[PDB]
């Protein structure tokens, strides 16, 4: 099968900037390379077909080029509505059409510090059997932030699952929620429940803890 | 009148891959729809052209190559492949335009005692060019001392038997393959869909 | 050019499901039609293609001998019969009109897409728990143990808009989903202003209003 | 892609007997794709049979391969002590595959070990370490107990053993036990002895030397 | 006079690279299928790579992207370039003409070379005599070397009957140690010279030790 490798997987650019996305093919696909734009929650839309041919109705700021194994999509002047994911899709092997992994184009704002908050599992949750400790990182940038769970100063990994909201339309900042799931029997045995956070807007890792019932 | 694709697909006997057959198709109307919906195919992969688009296209000449190989080797009949079949028996170009069609032929080409009539080239000094055919049986020299057409140490017969047996696993079972090439020259086309 | 999908829903492993896609405003009986799916959070994967007359059908190896594509040109509708559904088939299925300006395949128009979820879990209703706060403050709600997607969360019946962040759901190891939704408010109006989150789960017909107080 | 499985793991037969080694698969594999390889200890693999049943050049007649489909067999008639080795079946589907191998051990009559004890060299002693070596030579079966006594005090924790493979000619084993002391400890004691117990010995055998004598 | 003579083994640190050589006489490397087959200590045979006379190369999944097979026609020599080495790559590496397939079996084989992937250092051995007192026993103690292997012969190969060279044992210091012994008639102890030839290939340390009565 022909694998399409896109680079980078993500990029941050402001309006008016010139953006170029790379798409490589595991073998020569001649010129049968198509580009697509897909907005979160909407259908993909065709932008460039046959490496360089513009689709009817697609703005002139979009252009494609390349041949063989190296292809490029270019936005000469980025616009606010041009923030979506961009896939390349080879059509040389017509009965085995494959897509690249995609390149998400997002807003390049200034760096901002997260507001960390920790939450005990509720008394209504302990009555059911389970118990979840939630840690919140609020309004930061960039997305890259490390959340570490420490129970009695012991590193935890595999007991939680993170989640990130998309870039805010107002101030372009992200957020994070880490849900440390456990059972009621695994809860009252301890007292200190903390949450370590590493971010670009922190001169040193900030940590938030609570004592159960205090 | 219609192009004779059935003389290729419905042939009773198939060529060994080293001596693959090629039928040159010209001056006829091709009915690709009925051709592709006839038998059941285990492999159908087209490169540089869509199977449904062929009815609209015209070509100077259409080539239909056919041969038999092992199930595990069907993956080698594709642009940009390497292996004993692609290197030494049947090679497609990196910019191939056409379709590769294959189906299991265990009922036709395997025998209870083993079918040794189907062969492939095992030894060759260099790789084949695309669409090259080599039917020589010259003793292959694998050492410093020449062979002089006599088999012996470092002196190997270049061809090897498949020995198809109907109870083998599918990787070892025979598959009939048809490759459709679409040659587009600056000459008046003779084959349209 | 319009393409409208329908027929998606919840299905158990090994059962069957049929999707439809009605075309409009173009010669439907002369173009090829495609099916393309996208798993949650993953990329695009071409599924199947059918000829203009419906005589030729071609499928991807991941669904061959398991899905079936068909079309009715007198009704301008495209179909996809999906039998023996495995958990990996959980994706959003799009129908795409073939472009037609090249020798190879490419998608120039897409349908909006419908969700297919393969899981032996049943349509279970959510359990909403509040998040009490302990230089502003924050409070939220926790939608845990529900199936399937999605769940709509608002604050004050749609009155509290700014500062709200609803996080994507995560499929925990119990097959059910867990979702977090928070909102930051000034620390002054905590015992004066009342905050109630509005959780709604249409697949299970569950509407829960929960008070959030420190 | 076919997985082939050899059985048994180890085969223990007296010389002159018939050895049967199996290579089985879940799917049928054409006989022309089957090969067998012999690997004696420390040596490289050697092609024994190819095409399931064709003996390789210079291979003795007592090796023969047969079988088809799902059951391929290697037979070693008139088993010899030199046949002690691991035998592998081998086939190609999409790449060369080797079975896990079958080890052929050779039984023989009980043989008591000849015991020898070696003092550390003066050359090593100058370096600050003393190695005392006890040799158990040409015995069978492999089970043997070696005990170090220093001035009649049983030692534990300061010795290591090593055993050879079965000898290709007489099928016996040999074992070496190395007692390791510092020079200062070695000079504090006089009598160094290793005691050997083995099936071939009606009573334990002790070899000793007096340091300095 | 058909021979495959291997070289290039020894110690290499984790993540490092090494290049093995297979010098041929009696066959033309560039005219044959040439393979590498390896064997981790105490384990089975594993095919690693092949180079076709026509130039094509193939690799087992376990070494793909890390190993590179090649040949030098003017030197009639096969090569294996091994990169990013780890513990799983510690093995004896054999070369062979062929590829274990009909009309194309592994024959002949090279004598093999041992590759040891460790963080330790190369240390040459110290050789000490095991002096004898119907038949008598004498030997050589080869102590404190790394890595494996050492070989021992007696009287330059002229003495082979009764020779036992024990498998090396890993001392608690991290260095290896072994002994080679031989039994001889007691009468020849005074009228026959006995010399053990110790060769530690990783350091090219060759020691000859006369073993005399004391
Ligand atoms: C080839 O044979 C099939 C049935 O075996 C038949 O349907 C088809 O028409 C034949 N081909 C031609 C060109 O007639
Ligand atoms: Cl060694």
């Amino acid at each position: 099968d022909i694998q399409m490798t896109q680079s980078p997987s993500s990029l941050s650019a402001s309006v008016g900037d010139r953006v170029t996305i790379t798409c490589r093919a595991s073998q020569s696909i001649s010129s049968y390379l198509n580009w697509y734009q897909q907005k979160p929650g909407k259908a993909p839309k065709l932008l460039i077909y046959a490496a360089s041919s513009l689709q009817s109705g697609v703005p002139s700021r979009f252009s494609g080029s390349g041949s063989g194994t190296d292809f490029t999509l270019t936005i000469s002047s980025l616009q606010p509505e041009d923030f979506a994911t961009y896939y390349c899709q080879q059509s040389y092997s017509t009965l085995a059409l494959t897509f690249g992994g995609g390149t998400k184009v997002e807003i390049k704002r200034t760096v901002a510090a997260p507001s960390v908050f920790i939450f005990p599992p509720s008394d209504e949750q302990l009555k059911s059997g389970t118990a979840s400790v939630v840690c919140l990182l609020n309004n930061f940038y960039p997305r890259e932030a490390k959340v570490q769970w420490k129970v009695d100063n012991a590193l935890q990994s595999g007991n939680s699952q993170e989640s990130v909201t998309e870039q805010d339309s107002k101030d372009s900042t992200y957020s994070l929620s880490s849900t440390l799931t456990l059972s009621k029997a695994d809860y009252e045995k301890h007292k200190v429940y903390a949450c370590e956070v590493t971010h670009q807007g922190l001169s040193s890792p900030v940590t938030k803890s609570f004592n159960r019932g205090e | 009148n219609l192009c004779p694709f059935g003389e290729v697909f419905n042939a009773t006997r198939f060529a060994s891959v080293y001596a693959w057959n090629r039928k040159r198709i010209s001056n006829c109307v091709a009915d690709y729809s009925v051709l592709y919906n006839s038998a059941s195919f285990s492999t159908f992969k087209c490169y540089g052209v869509s199977p449904t688009k062929l009815n609209d296209l015209c070509f100077t000449n259409v080539y239909a190559d056919s041969f038999v190989i092992r199930g595990d080797e069907v993956r080698q009949i594709a642009p940009g492949q390497t292996g004993n079949i692609a290197d030494y028996n049947y090679k497609l170009p990196d910019d191939f335009t056409g379709c590769v069609i294959a189906w299991n032929s265990n009922n036709l080409d395997s025998k209870v005692g083993g079918n040794y009539n189907y062969l492939y080239r095992l030894f060759r000094k260099s790789n084949l060019k695309p669409f090259e055919r080599d039917i020589s049986t010259e003793i292959y020299q694998a050492g410093s001392t020449p062979c002089n057409g006599v088999e012996g140490f470092n002196c190997y017969f270049p061809l090897q038997s498949y020995g198809f047996q109907p109870t083998n696993g599918v990787g070892y079972q025979p598959y009939r393959v048809v490759v459709l090439s679409f040659e587009l020259l600056h000459a008046p086309a003779t084959v349209c869909g | 050019v319009q393409l409208v999908e329908s027929g998606g829903g919840v299905v158990q492993p090994g059962r069957s499901l049929r999707l439809s896609c009605a075309a409009s405003a173009f010669t439907f009986s002369s173009y090829d039609m495609h099916w393309v799916r996208q798993a949650p959070g993953k990329g695009l994967e071409w599924v199947a293609v059918i000829s203009y007359d419906g005589s030729n059908k071609y499928y991807a190896d991941s669904v061959k001998g398991r899905f079936t594509i068909s079309r009715d040109n007198s009704k301008n509708t495209l179909y996809l019969q999906m039998n023996s559904l495995r958990a990996e088939d959980t994706a959003v299925y799009y129908c795409a009109k073939d472009g037609g300006k090249l020798w190879v395949y490419y998608f120039d128009y897409w349908g909006q897409g419908t969700l297919v979820t393969v899981s032996s879990a049943s349509t279970k209703g959510p359990s909403v728990f509040p998040l009490a706060p302990s230089g502003t403050a924050a409070l939220g709600c926790l939608v845990k143990d529900y199936f399937p997607e999605p769940v709509t969360v608002s604050w004050n019946s749609g009155a509290l808009t700014s500062g709200v962040h609803t996080f994507p759901a995560v499929l925990q190891s119990s097959g059910l989903y867990s979702l977090s939704s928070v909102v930051t408010v000034p620390s002054s109006s905590l015992g004066t202003q009342t905050y109630i989150c509005n959780v709604n789960h249409k697949p299970s017909n569950t509407k829960v209003d929960k008070r959030v107080e420190p």
